[PDB]
């Protein structure tokens, strides 16, 4: 499958999104293959295996 | 009506084996109150007396 | 009149037009070089790019 | 064995000179011949040429038509080479009318003898024939000879044309309803038993099956009645040891857009047969089966 | 009875090689030659008793 | 994420990803060359009118 | 029209992971066969997953597996599959995809495959609720037995009470060849094997009526003149005299 962390590492670009229907519904109702949602702050991008 | 004569006379609607398979299949219900309506016992008796 | 009703249903085509609008730089369309495969049929040669 | 000598890519003869000009470039003679270029040098075609006398070339001054040669006995005539056409008089599936039509087609010695070598054997006629290929090029003189493909597409000398098969109409037989892209030829000749005599009924059968299998368990359907006459043949005579009642060979194969209706004009005599057009050859062998 | 039936409802005669049975049971063949002349177009219906 | 005030349950952050994909679609097209247009494109007879 | 193709490009539409990629660049020259046989292939008609069906027979598959297009798969890449249709009499590799191991010089046959029961192979390519099958190449004498044994099941079948069947088709769908142990997956009788049980029944009926008074003789007069360890077996399947 798709690995995250290294997105939440490497610089990205930056762009300004739009999608109807809050990002959080359209993470919901399964508009994109891939998808992954954490609330606080999970401590698996600072970990590098 | 005499137009559907060519499938209102075709053996397939005259036929319930299909449908006692899926009648049997999932049998009788778990409900309480179709329990009811479940026990009768249809019971052979000779005719003699 | 028999004792049941029908109820026909029956779909019905119609050739239509349609209008498509898409906006710009929707999509990116990475392509290659066309390649030509050749093959000989005795009495022609066949070629597919 | 260098590196490079396998690194080379695959030399065609035409990019070399001719063996002939090769040597004529070493010693330099000049011969009146024109050895610039070589005729017939691109020709996936397996070829043979068979003499065939006169009284049988009616018919097959048409390039594409089945050869097949017939044993008969007599040691002089050792074989003749039977048209699919001529073979057709004989056949219980032609029409009457085009039976009586061709017959008269047929009034030479040469093919005479065929009626009576084909009538003389008690033996059945499935194993005197071998199919040969097809015409082209006759020779067309007192005595033609005919050069017959065994293998490849027929076309012309310089592939100016391709030569098509021609079959006529009542043999031709399609099982199916919906064509496939491409489709194998099989010839089948069906004996039905009959008193006297078990007359042949011939067909060519176009069909997309190639397995064996699967072909024949479609053909006992339409000749479910010859097998069940055989059957019944089987048991109402005693020591009588009837074979197989049809047999399949393969014949080769065309691409079933090619196949349309046409007719052979010849003696002001047209002659409705079905042509499959880029017909390669590819014979195979008669396969018995009930 | 069957003969009865196709001779009321009209069709006869349906009977098919079981070779072509067992095909059918697949690709379905198209087992219906079209009116000698169609003004209207394209037809169906459908039976819910 | 909107401050919250009292008595109320605060927002947490929510990081989301997702992933775009591409799509696979060729295309071909045949052109056939008898044997005679090729004969005659390399080979020269003798040089007549 | 245009001619029989000899190279064939086949384009998968699903998502491919670059670990699935790397199943089909090891699945590379095997036997896969097409329908179609047309130049730029989909994906879906690859391979023999498209015919499953509810019935799940095997002799289904048996049968509709000779009509498809033998292809051996060739230069595997990203983005692209190159299968090859192959000519007659010209030599080729072919992969031993099944657990069967090739004698030299045995002939190779095409048999839908056959689970090994209790395992099966986890690098299935299945994506999309579309499973890669392909058909098992088995040597000759395996694919014989693997037919003999569906039609004696299928002769078995008839004139025999049902719980009997049960226990002659829990054994005859067993294999050993070559030590392996094999099982036809959900072998049913059918009507594809019916029209088979009648041309087998009229063969073998009408070879009863073909062989002469010596011919069927000649074991009798073996029998009583010789003996060998053959013909002890042949004694017992006469019955009785």
């Amino acid at each position: 499958m798709e690995n995250w962390s290294a997105l939440e590492l490497l610089p990205k670009v930056g762009i300004p999104t739009d999608f109807l229907t809050h990002v959080k519904t359209s993470a919901g109702e399964e508009m994109f293959e891939a998808l992954r949602i954490y609330y606080g702050d999970d401590p698996e991008r600072y970990n590098i295996h | 009506f005499v137009d559907a004569l060519k499938t209102l006379c075709h053996p397939v609607l005259h036929e319930p084996a299909p449908c006692l398979q899926t009648f049997t299949e999932r049998g009788p219900p778990s409900e309480p109150a179709m329990q009811r309506l479940l026990e009768c016992r249809f019971q052979q008796e000779p005719m003699g007396g | 009149h028999p004792g049941f009703a029908l109820t026909a249903v029956r779909t019905d085509t119609f050739e239509v037009d349609m209008l498509l609008y898409s906006g710009k730089s929707c999509t990116s369309v990475i392509i290659n070089n066309p390649i030509v495969t050749k093959e000989e049929r005795d009495i022609s040669t066949t070629y597919h790019v | 064995m260098d590196a490079r000598a396998v690194a080379k890519r695959p030399r065609d003869p035409a990019d070399e000179d001719n063996e002939l000009v090769t040597a004529l470039k070493a010693k330099r003679e000049v011969n009146t011949i024109s050895v610039r270029y070589l005729y017939h040098a691109d020709h996936q075609a397996l070829t043979a040429r068979f003499f065939v006398p006169e009284g049988l070339v009616e018919f097959e001054a048409q390039p594409g038509a089945l050869l097949i040669r017939m044993e008969t006995g007599c040691d002089s005539p050792r074989h003749l080479y039977i048209s699919l056409y001529l073979l057709g008089i004989r056949a219980s599936n032609v029409s009457a009318s085009t039976r009586c039509l061709l017959e008269s087609v047929y009034t030479a010695s040469a093919a005479r003898a065929a009626l009576q070598w084909l009538d003389l054997g008690p033996h059945l006629l499935h194993r005197r024939l071998e199919t040969l290929g097809c015409v082209k090029t006759v020779s067309l003189g007192i005595t033609s000879l005919l050069t017959c493909v065994m293998r490849g597409y027929l076309y012309n000398t310089l592939k100016t044309e391709v030569f098509a098969l021609m079959i006529p109409k009542d043999m031709y037989l399609t099982w199916e309803e919906t064509r496939g892209r491409l489709q194998y030829v099989y010839l089948i000749i069906v004996y039905d038993y009959d008193g006297p005599e078990t007359r042949p009924g011939i067909y060519v059968l176009t069909s997309s099956i190639a397995h064996w299998q699967t072909l024949v368990d479609v053909a006992r359907g339409k000749f479910a009645r010859e097998r069940c006459s055989f059957v019944n043949r089987r048991i109402t005579r005693p020591r009588q040891i009837p074979l197989c009642t049809g047999v399949i060979q393969k014949l080769g194969w065309c691409l079933a857009d090619d196949i349309h209706t046409s007719f052979l004009v010849h003696k002001e005599l047209k002659l409705s047969v079905v042509r499959l057009d880029n017909f390669s050859v590819e014979l195979g062998d008669f396969r018995e089966f009930v | 009875v069957d003969r009865w039936i196709r001779h009321a409802a009209g069709v006869e005669r349906p009977q098919l090689l079981d070779t072509e049975t067992i095909s059918m049971l697949t690709f379905g063949s198209m087992s219906e030659r079209n009116a000698a002349a169609t003004v209207h177009g394209q037809k169906a219906a459908c039976e819910l008793i | 994420r909107v401050a919250s005030g009292a008595g109320l349950p605060t927002s947490r952050q929510t990081t989301i990803m997702v992933t775009k994909y591409s799509e696979k679609s060729p295309i071909t097209i045949p052109f056939e060359l008898s044997a005679a247009c090729l004969t005659y494109l390399r080979e020269t007879f003798e040089g007549t009118i | 029209m245009a001619a029989m193709e000899a190279n064939i490009f086949c384009t998968f539409d699903h998502k491919l992971s670059i670990a699935d990629v790397g199943k089909l660049t090891k699945l590379v020259a095997a036997v896969v066969p097409i329908p179609q046989r047309l130049h730029l292939i989909k994906h879906y008609q690859l391979g023999l997953h498209q015919f499953v069906d509810h019935t799940r027979g095997y002799v289904r598959l048996r049968g509709l597996l000779r009509n498809m297009t033998l292809t051996l798969m060739r230069r595997v890449e990203g983005n692209q599959i190159l299968l090859h249709v192959p000519t007659h009499g010209l030599l080729y590799t072919v992969l031993n995809t099944g657990p069967v191991t090739w004698e030299k010089g045995d002939a190779l046959c095409v048999l839908p495959p056959l689970f090994h029961g209790p395992l099966a192979r986890e690098n299935l390519l299945t994506l999309g609720q579309w499973e890669l099958v392909l058909p098992w190449i088995v040597p000759m004498p395996l694919a014989l037995e693997i037919n003999q044994r569906l039609l004696i099941m299928g002769l078995f079948s008839l004139d025999r009470s049902y719980e009997e069947v049960k226990a002659a088709v829990q054994q005859l769908q067993t294999i050993t060849f070559r030590d392996a142990t094999f099982t036809i997956p959900d072998p049913v009788i059918d009507q594809h094997l019916l029209i088979d049980m009648k041309t087998a029944c009229l063969s073998m009926s009408m070879v009863a009526n073909l062989a002469s008074e010596l011919t069927m003789t000649y074991v009798r007069k073996l029998a009583l003149e010789d003996s060998s360890m053959l013909l002890v077996k042949c004694q017992e399947l006469l019955m009785r005299l």
